[PDB]
């Protein structure tokens, strides 16, 4: 005889956007009516201090700039398929025999398993798309370092010599740092490179002050991601500064909804101003400044803890995570494995 | 079988649960997906998906147009999906201004290759082309996605609005002064054999006539000059084998009151078109008349 | 604004008797033509009687009927008749109006009625010098033979004298089909038929010219050493007056024969009617059949 | 053109922030999608319709 | 479908990317120069016997393509040469060869430089001044940047010279051009693209992130350009700098033998004999890459 | 023209020999006519033999000789005597 | 929720391996002779129609009269066939030797060639699904080879028949069968070829009189050019009852050729898998 | 140019209006500015954005 | 181990060549490991890997 031992079905592992460290880089708000609109704009009003000039020299003027920020759309899709057998047996019975019961169980489990797999794939696609939009906008290291060294040296639109110097710094630092981990491993150099890379970015506009806090110590600021190999190298090298920690994260998406005064303006003038009643109250009360923005109001309330790695770059704390899990056995190439070419 | 079951009213998809809802009800499980109501569930129109190069998409960025499949004998992509508006650049039934405008607008690289393939072969346009009905979405890029209906009422996803079909003004032809409330619309190709080239004309014809014999009778009546040209080339130049002074294809039924005249804008250039809003597609094959 | 109606109600306005509504009930599931489609129409527009004129040219009636729309009759009740327009491809039931026998597996066409026997059956709602004259549903061979004989008679009318034409017309007026026989009413030659004659003769001369040497010589060559009743009949029809073929060129020959194929199609379309019905199994009494509506 | 007067008249949320480069350089070097810059005081905000 | 909408709540740049760790090289780094007859398949010599002799001696088969219509299809784009039998090394790195005078100052190679003989970085020129940029990139009657001579390669710099008409993708279309081949020096001669690219600094780097990148097929031995969507684009610092890198090359085996015999750090130092020289790689790639391998 | 109209078992070789055949107008020189007619006649003979599907000498360098095909012995004798008289 | 279906019972026993062989044809096309509800397996396919004297065109005519059906899941002791209705869409298996592209038009042809499962006195055979231009080309070539059947002795005819026999299409280079056997013609091919040649012959000597009579009146004036063309053809080379019989013969001979003149546009195709054997399409009358 | 979708969707006050002429003539002869005369039921009022 | 993340598809020719390059590099590097070096950190890293 021929013996068949135990048959195994794959124990597929689930993953979520919120449970991943990348969620700390993100603010997540859920909005059931998103399909209808295609425009999202924010506005910034800033007045720049002017130092009182000395005698004889040209004097400054009271000056302001007004700037707006716009929305990027990037919907994601996943198909899944059902055969005729499942579709016809899911809604039919034949004589009520045992084999028909087996077929019904198989069809129901097949369709529900397909739905579960599609939901997991949709979550993976959402985190993938967020990484896509984050990485497509991040500039490289040498340009941001050249910018951070030149902060004071321009106070106007760039003149010719200044941008020539910018280009010189570009070329020098590009030759200096086209690769990092393969060239030098003296821990001081790599740690100082990491802290420079962190300090280069400007901080976020809207803090969620009671999110992604360390369990007791302090508040987290940055999130950085790499493939498993680079993460292993860094963890081996920087072991003195590496710590384990439990952090608090929002357990669910934040809910944002239309108040009726928003709906009437939607119908009338094709526009909504968020947190409308707060605007009307603080306007008629004659007060200039609001406690919170609508986005921060939309933020979720409950907190749940989860474990992740964190290191110190000097008064700044940044999150470690390697995204190998989200593409462990999938199709698409992990976006963090980039190709760079030279001439 | 029982009398009550036979007499019972027909099954009601109108309020009965969708299959996914039935399964999730059965196991008592909930996914994050808004599983209850399926989009396109009530759709009667048959939909196809087509990929096209970026050059041809112009004038399709506005929804509604005839999408035509043209042949090329090369090993590499054998078919190219072309729009009726671009096809007018070849027809001799287009005014000089409109042809110049279309020639200026479609000057993308891919379009001119299709124009070369159209006239680089011995065969006429009749054997080379085939119709795919009406196109109704855009997703731009280096390669763009089109979705198209081949047996349809022409509508947006939620059916929130009907989508019209636009025909360029120079091609539009009518053979009756009064219109019955129902009339069909056809695609018409005729050939001029007197010129050195087999010079083709492109026409779109609306008529209240559904029966083939009388429609062909009227067509031969109006196209008498072209028929005489065919006979003249046949007698004049032996060992040549011309055929089918004109061909007909049936493409549409529409309610005559719906017809309107409208302008169409793209690349801030302005085109003149005729418009049919409450349109539907019925597709037949090409057929020959002499 | 407008909507294309599919359910059509016809209302009478003559003070009908009981026998009229009785005969209406007999007509259930028959086919009737309408010139225009509305939700409620008057009886005067229903039926073919509105078109008849003293000239009574059969070709005129055929051409007029080709343009019309076809509908089926359902749920006959007092002075209000419901007509349902057919939808292409669906399965419908129909009761044949004329006496022509049907067979399963073939196709049917629409034609104006014919003179048959004593001309007894005109009882169809004769009222107020108006009557419900229904069109005929007949199988494909009979319709093709009718069109063939009308066109052939029209062609023969030319190049012939009056009495020769009269004899030929009196012969061609008859038809035989499936153990039945019928006579064509008023097949007078008219300008409508002259258009068909012109287009048919043009197509026939084109097929004559496009024919290649091999196609023409095939029949004469085969008569040399083959023999059968079909062959002897075909040879007897033709006029009476080995070698290597004069020219061989499959490319030019295939182009020529394709052009001749198109021309033969064009010549054939003159006699082919619109194929309205494809039939399924029929009740053995021949009265009613199940059919699919096409075209 | 956006309704800048709405931005100026309506209440705001106070956020301390600093650009990587100098603010005037970021506006002059075209980094933002759309800009409105005035020197002194533009009375346009006081006119409403 | 779950349509997500994102707003960038960052005034300045809030996120940075860097190339941390480098793996093995997909290209052989070799001198295995590419076939011009494949990229220009149309042209033939006038007297057929001369064409037969040249094609027989050169090692390229006479091109034949179905009917006339295939030439339009090829111009639209088609991958049209066979993969090699075996590949122990990776892709055949295409070398393009641009004619160059004998007298060229050899020091031109020893630094990161533009191979066209005329420095043309668009972060230097004034923004949106196409006239000034054209003057900088073509006008050889005004001093160049980075080397204040008029040019270091007369046959490669001028608008009407060999290396512009041959390499520039907009000019190349005037001749037989299979678009599928990624010509290495295409990004150094697309004068129209370079003139269009000279936007303001912030928008320049934004375009560098968005659209300046290109793609290369991973399935094939030779540098085929791909349709965007199947494989992600390639980051290219050289496109941003509009410069090129020098690689260790020597014109005699003795100096290469010294480079191999010497200890660590010998790769980055140049040296010259009477008529032979070494140009050292400016980045220590040959040591670092093999260090981890 | 006959080569164009005729079918063949292997069309490519027939097309190549027709291409070397179909443009042989004389270059108005006494010397050149003999060599060009020699080449054209070689092409014509090889095309005829391929049309009949008779064997043809494919050996390298050993080009097909000039000869008649399928003509009777009396006629070829008469033609050869006429050519001897021409000589 | 059930739908309209046709039940078929295999009268011969089917082994498990045979059922596994048949299940690979999930959505292939199968013709049936009549629209019954419970059909016997002998009626399926085109095997009962094949004959040793009757030819290909007879099969084409019978297939035109045939009713087309689509297959459904095979199960215990019974197999289910779904008859299509116009203007819905269905899945078909490309049993034909020609690959398909989006927007192709298809028509059904009788077959010309693994093999399919057989029984003691039975084999199962299915028709071809072919794009319309190739169907025209193959019918034209097979009919024209029917014409050359008479002259086959000369070698020119053999070479021309060989050249006509080969057909080329998109990545397809198969060969069609020679319509002659033992230098003889199958009788249906003889009738079709003779009918075409006769309808060609009759028109040459019949049109002149009727054309020249109509020439006096045509205001469209192209009929006179038609007369001149016929006279040029003449340059290139009766009792009324005989005349009327000749006209009747012309039209009956034309109707005989109508079996081959028109094409049923059965299917139009929607995008196809790389499994290209399988494709989706919309059914048309 | 008028937001007709707002007029359809928004609530409205009932009045016994009395046009001097037959109302279809007033619409036909452009007594008012900015008309809209859609027949049947026009579903365009639903596409809220 | 190193090439796990680059291709969960049909292994292509170029990836295969890279595999062979890694073969040639690492076979020479780790033929007689414990003989070559006794560096504690390196041997622990090798064992962990």
């Amino acid at each position: 005889f021929e013996a068949i031992f135990g048959t195994f079905c794959n124990r597929l592992e689930w993953v979520y956007f919120l449970t991943s460290g990348l969620a700390a880089a993100a603010h997540a708000i859920k909005f059931h009516d998103l399909n209808k609109l295609t425009t999202g704009k924010m506005l910034f009003h800033v007045q720049v201090p002017r130092v009182a000039s000395g005698a004889g020299l040209p004097t400054s003027r009271q000056t302001t700039i007004m700037v707006t920020k716009y929305s990027e759309k990037s919907p994601i899709t996943i198909p899944f398929e059902l055969s005729a057998a499942c579709l016809t047996y899911l809604r039919e019975t034949f004589e009520g025999t045992i084999l028909d019961k087996i077929l019904n169980v198989e069809a129901m489990h097949t369709v529900l398993r397909a739905l579960k797999n599609t939901a997991d794939a949709m979550e993976r696609g959402l985190i993938h798309s967020f990484l896509q939009t984050l990485l497509r906008k991040a500039p490289p290291y040498f340009v941001v370092q050249t910018l951070v060294e030149n902060a004071t040296l321009a106070r106007q639109a760039l003149n010719r010599i200044q941008r020539s110097n910018i280009l010189q710094s570009f070329k020098a630092k590009m030759l200096a740092t086209l690769f990092l981990l393969n060239r030098t491993r003296d821990r001081d150099y790599v740690l100082k490179f990491l802290t420079r890379l962190a300090e280069a970015a400007t901080d976020s506009i809207l803090d969620n002050p009671t999110t992604y806090t360390t369990s007791s110590g302090a508040k987290i600021s940055g999130v950085m991601v790499s493939t498993a190999n680079v993460m292993q190298i860094i963890m081996s090298l920087l072991s003195s500064h590496i710590t384990k920690e439990t952090v608090s994260a929002p357990a669910t998406y934040g809910n944002f909804v239309l108040s009726p005064e928003n709906a009437v303006t939607a119908i009338s003038y094709h526009s909504i101003l968020a947190d409308f009643n707060s605007y009307k109250a603080h306007l008629t009360s004659g007060q200039p400044h609001l406690p919170n923005d609508s986005l921060s109001q939309a933020g979720a309330h409950s907190l749940t803890p989860l474990s992740m790695d964190v290191i110190r770059l000097g008064e700044k704390t940044v999150i470690m995570e390697n995204l190998r899990r989200v593409y462990k056995n999938t199709d698409t190439k992990d976006p963090l494995e980039r190709n760079v070419d030279l001439t | 079988m029982d009398a009550r079951a036979v007499a019972k009213r027909p099954r009601d998809p109108a309020d009965e649960d969708n299959e996914l809802v039935t399964a999730l009800k059965a196991k008592r499980e909930v996914n994050t997906i808004s599983v209850r109501y399926l989009y396109h569930a009530d759709h009667q129109a048959l939909t196809a998906r087509f990929f096209v190069p970026e050059g041809l998409v112009e004038f399709e960025a506005q929804p509604g147009a005839l999408l035509i499949r043209m042949e090329t004998g090369c090993d590499s992509p054998r078919h190219l999906y072309i729009s009726l508006y671009l096809l007018g650049i070849r027809a001799s039934n287009v005014s000089a201004s409109t042809r110049c405008l279309l020639e200026s607008v479609y000057t993308a690289s891919a379009a001119r290759a299709a124009l070369q393939w159209l006239d680089l072969g011995p065969h006429l346009l009749h054997r080379r082309l085939e119709t795919l009905g009406c196109v109704k979405t855009v997703s731009l890029g280096i390669t763009s996605l089109l979705t198209c209906v081949m047996r349809g009422y022409l509508y947006n996803t939620l059916k929130t609005e009907v989508f019209a079909l636009m025909i360029p003004k120079d091609m539009y032809l009518t053979w009756e002064e009064t219109r019955g409330r129902l009339q069909y619309v056809y695609l018409i190709i005729v050939y001029d054999y007197d010129g050195p080239e087999t010079r083709p004309g492109i026409y779109v014809l609306t008529s209240s006539i559904a029966h083939w014999q009388t429609l062909v009778d009227v067509a031969r009546g109006k196209f008498a000059r072209e028929r005489c040209s065919f006979v003249n080339r046949r007698i004049t130049r032996p060992r040549q084998i011309p055929l089918c002074t004109g061909v007909i294809q049936k493409l549409g039924w529409c309610l005559a009151d719906d017809i309107h005249t409208s302008f169409l804008v793209h690349k801030e250039l302005k085109l003149s078109v005729v418009r049919l809003d409450n349109f539907s597609v019925e597709l037949g094959d090409f057929r020959e008349f002499v | 604004m407008a909507a294309m109606e599919a359910n059509i109600f016809c209302t009478f306005d003559h003070k009908l008797s009981i026998a009229d509504v009785g005969k209406l009930t007999k007509l259930v599931a028959a086919v009737v033509p309408i010139p225009q489609r509305l939700h409620l129409i008057k009886h005067y527009q229903l039926g073919l009687h509105q078109f008849v004129d003293h000239t009574r040219g059969y070709v005129r009636l055929r051409g007029l009927l080709r343009n019309m729309t076809l509908t089926l009759m359902r749920r006959v009740e007092g002075n209000q008749i419901l007509l349902h327009v057919p939808t292409h491809g669906l399965l419908y039931t129909v009761l044949n109006t004329g006496p022509v026998t049907w067979e399963k597996g073939d196709a049917l066409c629409v034609l104006p009625p014919l003179f048959h026997g004593p001309l007894a059956r005109e009882n169809l709602l004769t009222l107020g010098q108006w009557e419900l004259v229904l069109p005929w549903i007949v199988p494909m061979p009979l319709a093709l033979e009718i069109n063939q004989r009308l066109l052939i008679m029209g062609l023969f009318s030319l190049d012939r004298s009056y009495e020769e034409v009269k004899a030929a017309v009196q012969q061609l007026q008859t038809i035989t089909f499936r153990d039945a026989t019928f006579t064509i009413p008023d097949p007078v030659i008219d300008q409508h038929l002259l258009i068909d004659m012109k287009t048919a003769c043009l197509s026939m001369s084109m097929v004559a010219n496009l024919a290649s040497e091999l196609t023409m010589t095939y029949v004469r060559k085969l008569a040399l050493e083959d023999s059968s009743m079909l062959l002897v009949k075909c040879q007897e029809l033709l006029m009476r007056l080995p070698a290597r073929p004069q020219h061989v060129s499959p490319d030019d020959e295939i182009a020529r024969l394709s052009a001749l194929f198109v021309m033969l199609r064009q010549l054939d379309d003159l006699i082919r009617e619109q194929v309205v019905f494809t039939v399924c199994d029929v009740s053995p009494d021949n009265k009613s059949a199940t059919c699919i509506f096409k075209g | 053109m956006e309704n800048w007067s709405a931005l100026e008249l309506l209440p705001k949320v106070g956020i301390p922030t600093d650009f990587l480069t100098h603010v005037k350089t970021s506006a002059g070097e075209e980094m933002f999608e759309a800009l409105r810059i005035y020197y002194g005081d533009d009375p346009e905000r006081y006119n409403i319709h | 479908t779950q349509n997500i909408n994102t707003v960038d709540m960052g005034l300045g740049y809030t996120s940075n990317t860097c190339v941390a760790y480098v793996n093995r090289v997909r290209t052989d780094m070799g001198v295995r120069v590419q076939d011009l007859f494949r990229v220009f398949p149309m042209n033939v010599y006038r007297h057929d016997e001369v064409d037969r002799w040249i094609r027989h001696a050169a090692g390229v088969e006479r091109p034949q393509l179905l009917d006339t219509e295939t030439i339009s299809m090829l111009t639209f784009g088609s991958m049209s040469e066979r993969n090699a039998a075996a590949t122990v090394h990776g892709q055949k790195a295409a070398c393009e060869l641009i004619l160059t005078p004998v007298t060229m100052d050899v020091n031109y190679f020893k630094i990161p430089n533009n191979p066209r003989g005329r420095a043309s970085c668009m972060l230097a020129v004034d923004p949106y001044d196409t006239e000034a940029a054209t003057k900088a990139i073509y006008d050889h009657r005004e001093a160049d940047a980075q080397t204040f001579a008029a040019t270091h390669n007369p046959w490669a710099s001028q608008a009407g010279c060999l290396s512009d008409v041959l390499y520039n993708t907009r000019h190349r279309e005037r001749l037989g051009y299979n678009s599928k081949f990624y010509s290495p020096c295409a990004q150094y001669f697309n004068t129209e693209e370079i003139i269009a690219a000279n936007k303001t600094l912030f928008k320049t780097i934004d375009e560098y992130l968005l659209r300046a990148k290109d793609c290369i097929r991973g399935d094939t031995d030779t540098q085929y350009v791909c349709v965007e969507g199947t494989e992600q684009l390639i980051e290219n610092p050289c496109r941003l700098t509009q410069e090129a890198l020098p690689i260790l090359s020597t014109t005699t085996l003795a100096l290469m033998e010294t480079k191999l015999k010497g200890g660590a750090g010998a790769f980055a130092t140049s040296e010259t004999h009477f008529g032979n020289y070494v140009v050292g790689e400016i980045i220590p790639l040959q040591q670092s890459m093999l260090f981890n391998s | 023209r006959r080569g164009y109209t005729y079918p063949f078992g292997d069309r490519g070789k027939a097309r190549d020999h027709l291409a070397v055949l179909d443009r042989t107008e004389f270059d108005t020189d006494v010397r050149h006519d003999a060599e060009i007619v020699e080449r054209a006649l070689v092409s014509a003979v090889i095309l005829a033999k391929m049309s009949v599907r008779e064997t043809l000498v494919t050996a390298i360098g050993q080009t097909e000789p000039i000869a008649f095909v399928h003509l009777k012995d009396t006629e070829v004798q008469r033609i050869e005597e006429n050519l001897e008289g021409v000589r």
